[PDB]
């Protein structure tokens, strides 16, 4: 049960790692309502840029 | 007696190695998921 719990909490923490990654993304998105923090990303939109 | 002593020392070093392996597996999973996402995104964009 402990090693199963180890896998369960490792998977729970892995899901939490993906969940924390999503948190970073959504937090960045909400704070990105104002002008883009870096404009090097505007040049990634098109092959010509 | 010899097995008990060697197993106890090996289990201490193995718990340390298991914690290290869990950390490195988590680091490898970050990379794995990120790569798979980048792959599917590139695929869809180029196709369209």
């Amino acid at each position: 049960e402990i090693r199963d719990l180890i896998s369960e909490i490792d998977a729970k923490a892995n899901a939490i790692n993906h969940e924390m990654r999503s948190i970073q993304r959504q937090a960045e998105s909400k704070t990105k309502s104002l002008t883009t923090t870096d404009k090097i990303g505007i040049l990634n939109q098109d092959q010509d840029l | 007696g010899g097995d008990k002593d060697q197993m106890r020392q090996e289990l201490e070093q193995l718990e340390k190695a298991n914690e290290k392996l869990r950390e490195v597996n988590n680091s490898l999973v970050v990379s794995a998921q990120d790569v798979k996402n980048e792959e599917r995104d590139i695929q869809h964009e180029r196709e369209s």
